[PDB]
């Protein structure tokens, strides 16, 4: 078939989007009159001197800001401001229209963005100075559509997500084949959480160009997660890596992550599942050794390492990646919770429950935080206190699938007692949930079972005992086989109940 | 049979021996 | 152990959140979007000539609704004769 390359792209465009498009040569006329010069930017190309002899010769803005751009490929953000300030001060932009001043603000603005982006940090200054560009370019030219543009992104770094709808409404009123404005929708309706509405914006800008930047398929894959769909969403990410195999370290890394899922929940075998775990970490590796310090794949790698009995190693990654990453509270929650976990083999239990605290404060969606503050509850004999937390936990979050807290729910009540109900309730639940996702059940849950329903139904506790004792097979004990005797001398099934006692 | 084939211990919680069964060596910074 | 098959459970779900660094969108990074002041209209008339056919089986496959029939035909207004 034909190959799912770059290259496939390239040449279902025409050859004047192959090759001048991606021209690392520019050629910008001299003063003199058709003398040019052609500037390779392979080579490394001095910002002051270009902006000086560009201002010399005074070029056509496209050249000044196509230098901008390609400077902003080679990550000279500043040299690209810098290209940006002094095509204002260049005579053709002082004698140009206010369309011309008004681009070059809007450039300026992206270039803010970037410097915000490529740090993740001082984001209220870039953010002041992307918005001051934009106004300015504005006020010059109001009717470019990429001030527009600029304004919902603006309104999107701020959450204020209404007005950037407003702006991408607005643009599709202007016209439907805007690229980038259903990439602003889609991108909006994500963080709302509107994973099918964003998948619709997703597939037609993919439609409309599988060459754009940023990738569309990273959000396909992301819905695909969502509706459960991930070998496809494993798919489109393979092929978007075969379209960009470079700066896309984030797609290897939701592929990894896909794969230790996938071992996780398919290992048909022990041996499956150390042959995938042990690849999915030969694959991390070898990411790793692209970047070593991405405070995601150090806490990818510290649950391998709790797992390897490497904890002072584990901590010493939590504390880094808090130091590094401290403004992402996830981070911070997960730092919490495998300090947390650490700490429960030395049973510092007043520690490991304020940790849990402190990551559950972090990030409120780490549910096994959650978990882990309840089982230290548990630890620190906090029957009472463990119930309280428990149930405002559950009442909150009555649709959340947390099989091993209804477990614990329903232990809890059958220890009570007086809340037989639902204790009954929850294990049928846990019992419910690991049946669909085909997880044994603790045979625990059908003795608890059965002892409530020693005062109800002497029917559905001897079944549920059946149920266990087939569970254990061979791992019967004395008191099962006793309790089953006895509820079949109480059904009078005299060869059954002497069977059992034998 | 292979929805009871699948059933093994890390289902049943010996998933942390499994990891420490599985030896590599990585480029650590810490 | 319970928590580790809490986290196996789990796995990574809640830490993709951060993974939406493929969201944001930038002006400069297309490549020949901005080599002309009309480069983007270029470009979003470079894709008309181009269409779902255009596209590769493989990433045809990755649309995915979240086949004509011979017997439902578009609607004329001048009909023949």
């Amino acid at each position: 078939m034909s190959l799912l390359d770059q290259d496939y792209y390239l040449s279902a465009l025409p050859e004047d989007k192959r090759a001048e498009l991606v021209t690392l040569q520019l050629t910008i006329p001299l003063k003199s009159g058709d003398e040019v010069v052609t500037i390779d930017f392979n080579e490394d190309v001095d910002v002051s001197q270009l902006c000086v002899l560009l201002e010399s010769e005074n070029a056509r803005p496209d050249l000044w800001l196509s230098a901008a751009k390609v400077f902003v490929s080679k990550g000279n953000i500043a040299g690209s401001q810098e290209i940006i300030r002094k095509a204002l001060q260049s005579n053709v932009i002082l004698d140009s229209s206010a369309s011309v001043t008004s681009l070059f603000h809007n450039f300026s603005f992206w270039l803010s963005l970037m410097e915000y982006v490529s740090t993740n940090s001082r984001e209220d200054q870039f953010l002041e100075y992307a918005s001051n560009s934009l106004q300015a370019s504005n006020s010059l030219d109001s009717g470019l559509i990429l001030n527009g543009i600029g304004n919902g992104v603006l309104y999107a770094k701020s959450r204020r997500y209404d007005e950037a709808l407003k702006e991408f409404d607005n643009l599709l009123k202007k016209k439907s084949t805007n690229i980038l404005a259903i990439l602003g929708k889609a991108q909006i309706l994500y963080k709302r959480q509107k994973y099918s509405q964003a998948l619709e914006l997703y597939q037609k800008a993919l439609t409309i160009n599988p060459l754009i930047v940023p990738d569309p398929r990273l959000g396909i894959g992301l819905c695909f997660w969502h509706l459960n769909n991930k070998q496809l969403a494993e798919q489109a990410w393979h092929n978007s890596l075969k379209v960009h195999p470079q700066n896309n370290l984030n797609t290897k890394i939701l592929i990894c992550l896909a794969k230790f899922d996938y071992c996780f929940n398919e290992s048909k075998d022990d041996d499956e599942f150390t042959a995938l775990y042990r690849e999915s970490l030969e694959f991390l590796h070898s990411c790793l050794k692209e970047d070593a310090k991405h405070p995601l794949l150090l806490m990818v790698l510290a649950s391998y390492y709790f797992s390897k009995e490497d904890y002072e190693k584990v901590e010493k990654l939590c504390n880094l990646v808090l130091k590094e990453n401290s403004r992402n509270a996830a981070f911070v929650s997960a730092s919490h919770f495998w300090l947390a976990r650490v700490a429960y083999h030395k049973e510092d239990y007043v520690q490991a429950q304020k940790q849990f605290k402190q990551a559950e404060d972090s990030q409120n969606s780490n549910t096994l935080a959650k978990l882990g503050y309840a089982q230290c509850l548990i630890a620190r004999n906090e029957v009472g206190d463990a119930t309280i937390y428990l149930e405002k936990f559950f009442k909150e979050n009555q649709d959340s699938k947390s099989s091993e807290m209804m477990l614990l729910l329903g232990i809890i009540y059958s220890q009570s007692g007086k809340s037989y109900y639902k204790a009954i309730i929850f294990l049928e639940k846990y019992v419910a949930v690991c049946q669909e996702e085909n997880y044994p059940i603790l045979p625990e849950a059908y003795l608890v079972l059965s002892r409530v329903y020693e005062n109800k139904d002497l029917n559905v506790a001897l079944d549920y005992l059946m149920k266990a004792n087939d569970i254990l097979g061979d791992k019967a004990n004395v008191y099962v086989l006793n309790n089953l005797g006895i509820y079949h001398f109480f059904r009078n099934n005299v060869s059954q109940s002497s069977d059992f006692f034998a | 049979k292979l929805e009871s084939m699948v059933k093994s211990n890390y289902r049943n919680g010996g998933l942390d021996r499994i990891i420490s069964k599985i030896d590599f060596d990585f480029d650590l910074e810490l | 152990r319970l928590l580790s098959a809490l986290f196996s459970k789990d796995n990574f779900r809640y830490l993709m959140n951060e993974t939406s660094d493929g969201l944001d969108v930038n002006y400069l990074r297309i490549p020949g979007i901005i080599e002309n002041e009309k480069s983007l209209g270029k470009l979003f008339s470079s894709y008309k000539n181009l269409a779902i056919e255009n596209l590769h089986p493989d990433d045809r496959l990755l649309l995915v609704d979240p086949s004509p029939v011979f017997f439902l035909r578009r609607p004329q207004y001048v009909s023949d004769g």
